């Protein structure tokens, strides 16, 4: 029983940190996407 | 009192742990919602600093503090049970009162700085109490002439040696006493090497109407008792962790291997088999 | 006389145990 | 291309050839290749240099680095077993005494061959194998020193002054070394000491031959030795004083500590009374001693 | 000028193996412990060696010989235990050697567990006073552990060093200010010094220094103590062909001495002269810089015979002798001229002025 | 015995995924670092 509380807690903490990492990689991916769009636009605007 | 303080502290830390766990569960839920309703909120800021954390650390400082006082104070009530003894006791009490004056539950900048100043004052005062105690540690050799008196001073003040600054002060007496104890257990080895039927104990035990098998078992049991006493002497001398000390390791290994052969179960079993 | 097995025969035995697993 | 990774069995008994041995010598290694250890330092160093290491290799390197603490403990623990066993093979004399300890290490290594790197038992197992092999190495190192002392003393019996106290002092020092071996519990100690007893008996037998001939020469290596019937009695009494120099020495005992365990020891077991029968030249030297006593008594009579 | 004084070299033990570290005993200043790593050409020989040589004699042999299972990468004398010799090894074991016991094999060795070290230990040092001292050891995984020489089964204190984003600091060097036990510096493979604290609320890495462009080989804090306080100063050698002075105050180098035409492997301040510091270069050259007399070209220099790469420089505590360990495994000792070694009365004020000029 | 093997396996899986996510996040952190440096050079180039 003692291990079972610990076991479910570990399985839940795995998802808890995984969701944070998924959000962070997704938002940083969108950030680089926006940066690439801005860079292409400014490259075209330069010439 | 310290026990009641500990009860209150564990209740408060239960409260904080419940905050942490339940806030984690809620955070999971709100993260799921933000995933579902991501288009409705452009802001991804997620950092919140709960107001009570500033208290939670502060409260912990009393829990760590009073323990470090109580573990000292009770010991100074036992081992120091000399003008230096009463001076140390009253100095510790004065230091605790001085820290006690500051409003501990104050949490703002004023409370923080007052707490830091009071703890610094108490730390320097206790460091001075430890020097006033090392003075008696030197008066140990100042008075004791023989090994037994010095060991008894070691055993009476054994709890006081658990302190970190106290342990390093006494290093020259530790080597001398461990060498003396090694000599003692060597003498015990010499006594046990001389087998029981040749020993004087066998004859004199036969004189006093003691039967022979019981005599052998009793002899071995006393040698075992003395080995236990000497190992306890080493434990007092070197404090906790003497099993893995530089000079305590050989002591422990030899003592264990010797006690393995002081067992008398075979003698009793052989006697029972013969009589049956 | 309790005798430790030679290293070569011991390792041959352990190889036999390992391969057949 | 290498596909570096760690998994499966912790040991791998590989076949290696040793020069001068037709058979392939098997050697035990931990299943954690050195290339993995190089990989952990490689990935870390290239990142600070600014090289974008592929994320696949970071995963492979990072996975094995989690298992690095257990790997290094086994590699040195295994290596310690090889060199400690090498020291035993150098000295065949001490082979019997480390039989008990070598049995346990072969049992612990036998346990480890069944495990895999994912086993939760790998935590307690690494400490056990590391600790026991350290105990094996420490005891073997002590034995090489303890037997050297016994070997130096037994060779000292050949070239010591023929006086009883000097002989007793040497055997006293040899006895103390045997007593420490008894405490450590090195196995097969009774069998080993008996071999030491016979070699001590031979040396004392040889020294007793020099003692009798040297005693015979003075009467008419070997040291510096009323009615007619009293003269014969006095001469034999003097010879028994010379004979008891060696035959009255204490006999080396292997179980001095097993005390309260009652086994009666006879006079023969206590002392080297039988050493008189171990003279190299047979009973010839003893006859010359008795004959010389007969010759002097014949002339006086 | 420097004058060759002695060459310590044992054919049996210090042959085909480089010198890993050097140290002079504080109690008995005529003694030098030197580590030596494995010799690849002698697989059957012991991997780690530690030879204690003595100068007061003229014996060519090591006074004491020790060896241990793994290669010794660092070794130091126990300051307050004159009979001990501590050694950090490639495995993370902290071996302890006793001269009284006739056993060359270490009398103790720390466990290779998670609680203890498990990476190479290039940095070991005893810090504190006699009534309270510890053995601080730092490994290349950033873990730092404080033991006591009485207790090596488990460490009294331990923590991993990280600065930013929880990134490990791959410590290769370590030094402490004189008389201090709380603050210290650590150079890393990444090529950045870090000022760090041992115990406190802010325990761990405190500040980062980004100047170097290659891995740091050795950092040494200022050792001379006198009229003007210079404890905040520390020099660092590195693989970027540079020796950089530093202050704990600034975050960028004070001065960079790039006279070296190769790597620089070790740098050490003189223990007495405040401005004198010696650096050893891979071309075989040992250079003493006296910043007061000359801050730009080496004040004195000398190349070992046969140009062998110089790994570890180490002053004598008196300041009159500098020992250098070459790749060959032969220690070369150089007596320093009194005009350079001996500081004049105003050298401290002059160093103050020179520091002001920078 | 059986649920301890599973527990250790889950712990190692969590540590492995943590490794994956720190690698990805540090990577994407360098990607903004360099792209932002290029953007700063690009905006200066405009002038």
């Amino acid at each position: 029983e003692h291990l079972e509380q610990e076991k479910h807690e570990l399985r839940r903490r795995f998802e808890n940190r995984e969701g944070e990492w998924e959000g962070r990689v997704s938002e940083l991916e969108t950030d680089v996407k926006q940066l690439q769009d801005e860079l292409e636009r400014q490259q075209l605007h330069l010439r | 009192a310290y026990e009641e303080f500990e009860k209150v502290m564990v209740a408060c830390f239960e409260v904080f742990q419940t905050w942490d766990d339940e806030y984690e569960k809620l955070q999971v839920l709100l993260r799921d919602i933000v995933k579902r309703k991501r288009e409705e909120n452009l802001k991804m800021v997620w950092r919140i600093n709960p107001a009570h954390r500033k208290l939670q650390a502060r409260l912990d400082q009393m829990r760590k503090f009073r323990r470090q006082h109580e573990q000292l104070r009770a010991v100074i009530v036992r081992v120091l049970r000399d003008a230096a003894d009463a001076n140390a006791i009253e100095e510790v009490n004065l230091a605790y009162e001085n820290v006690k004056e500051v409003d501990g539950l104050d949490v703002s900048k004023e409370g923080t700085e007052a707490w830091e100043a009071a703890m610094k004052r108490y730390d320097e005062r206790i460091d001075r109490v430890e020097t006033r105690i090392t003075a008696r540690l030197r008066d140990q050799l100042g008075t004791a002439k023989n090994a037994n008196e010095m060991f008894r001073i070691f055993s009476r003040f054994n709890a006081l040696f658990v302190r970190p600054h106290i342990r390093g002060a006494i290093r020259e007496y530790q080597t001398q006493l461990i060498q003396r104890v090694k000599d003692d257990i060597e003498s015990l080895h010499d006594k046990f090497k001389v087998q029981y039927p040749q020993s004087q104990a066998c004859k004199m035990s036969h004189v006093r109407d003691l039967p022979p098998v019981s005599g052998s078992i009793i002899w071995a049991k006393q040698i075992d008792r003395q080995l236990t006493a000497y190992m306890k002497r080493v434990e007092d001398v070197l404090g906790k962790g003497w099993e893995n000390h530089v000079e305590g390791q050989k002591l422990k290994q030899d003592g264990d291997s010797f006690r393995m052969k002081l067992n008398t179960q075979e003698i009793f079993d052989d006697w029972a088999r013969k009589v049956q | 006389e309790l005798a430790a097995e030679d290293e070569q025969v011991f390792l041959m035995k352990q190889q036999s145990l390992l391969a057949k697993q | 291309q290498r596909n570096l990774g760690v998994s499966g069995r912790i040991f791998t008994i590989e076949s290696t050839r040793v020069r001068g041995r037709t058979g392939n010598v098997l050697k035990l290694k931990v299943n954690f290749l050195p290339e993995i250890i190089t990989l952990s330092k490689e990935v870390r160093n290239l990142k600070w240099l600014g090289f974008r290491v592929p994320l696949a290799i970071v995963n492979k390197a990072h996975q094995a680095n989690q298992l690095y603490p257990f790997a290094i403990s086994l590699i040195e623990s295994v290596r310690t077993y090889e060199r400690t066993c090498e020291k035993v093979e150098e000295r065949n004399t001490i082979s019997l005494l480390v039989a008990g300890l070598k049995k346990e290490v072969q049992a612990l290594i036998a346990e480890g061959i069944a495990l895999v790197w994912e086993s939760y038992k790998l935590d307690p197992y690494v400490q056990r194998l590391a600790e026991t092999v350290f105990n094996f190495q420490e005891k073997v190192d002590d034995l090489l020193i303890i037997e050297e002392k016994i070997d130096l003393e037994v060779r000292s019996l050949e070239t010591c002054m023929y006086d009883h106290k000097t002989f007793s002092e040497i055997l006293n020092r040899v006895q103390k070394a045997v007593d420490d071996l008894n405490l450590h519990s090195y196995s097969n100690l009774p069998i080993w000491v008996n071999k030491l007893d016979m070699e001590i008996e031979r040396i004392l037998g040889v020294r007793l031959q020099a003692g009798l001939r040297a005693w015979t020469q003075v009467l008419l290596p070997g040291g510096e030795p009323p009615p007619i019937e009293e003269c014969r009695y006095k001469l034999y009494q003097e010879m028994f004083a010379w004979k008891m120099v060696v035959l009255s020495l204490p006999r080396i005992q292997s179980q001095r500590y097993q005390v309260g365990v009652h086994y009666e020891l006879t006079e023969e077991e206590k002392f080297y009374r039988n050493a008189l029968t171990r003279m190299p030249d047979g009973p010839v030297a003893l006859e010359e001693s008795y004959s010389a006593v007969m010759g002097i008594v014949s002339e006086v009579e | 000028k420097l004058s060759l004084n002695r060459q310590f070299f044992d054919e049996r033990w210090s042959k085909h193996r480089v010198v890993s570290c050097l140290d002079w005993s504080s109690q008995y200043p005529e003694l030098l412990v030197a580590s030596y790593n494995n010799n690849e050409d002698a697989p059957h020989e012991p991997d780690g060696v530690a030879l204690v040589w003595n100068m007061k004699y003229k014996k060519t042999t090591p006074e004491y010989v020790f060896h241990c299972q793994s290669a010794v990468m660092s070794a130091t004398f126990a300051k307050f235990h004159p009979n001990l010799v501590v050694g950090g090894t490639y495995s993370g074991q902290i071996v302890l050697w006793d001269n009284r016991s006739n056993k060359r094999t270490p009398v103790q060795r720390t466990p290779l567990s998670a609680a203890a070290h498990t990476h190479p230990v290039y940095c070991v040092n005893v810090v504190g006073t006699q009534n309270a001292h510890n053995l601080i050891s730092i490994s290349t995984d950033g873990k730092i552990c404080s033991w006591s020489l009485d207790m090596l089964s488990h460490p009294q204190d331990s923590m991993e060093l990280v600065h930013k984003q929880s990134k490990a600091v791959a410590v290769t060097s370590m030094s402490f200010p004189v008389g201090d036990v709380n603050n210290f510096v650590v150079g890393s493979e990444e090529g950045s010094v870090y000022t760090a604290c041992r115990h406190g609320s802010k325990a761990g890495i405190s500040e980062m220094f980004e100047g170097h462009q290659g891995p740091i080989t050795g950092i040494h804090c200022h050792a001379a103590v006198g009229a003007v306080d210079f404890s905040h100063l520390f020099v660092t050698s590195s693989f970027d062909w540079t020796v950089k002075l530093w202050t704990t105050k600034n975050n960028k180098p004070l001065y960079s001495f790039e006279d070296n035409a190769d790597y620089v492997y070790d740098v050490m301040w003189s223990p007495t002269h405040p401005a004198l510091f010696a650096c050893v270069d891979g071309m075989g050259r040992l250079d003493l810089w006296n910043l007061n007399n000359d801050t730009e070209v080496p004040t004195a220099s000398i190349s070992v015979e046969g140009n062998p790469a110089l790994n570890r420089v180490r002053w004598t505590h008196s300041g009159r002798e500098i020992a250098v360990g070459d790749s060959e495994g032969q220690i070369v000792i150089y007596d320093v001229g009194e005009q350079i070694a001996v500081p004049r009365n105003d050298e401290w004020a002059r160093f103050g002025r020179t520091l002001a000029e920078i």
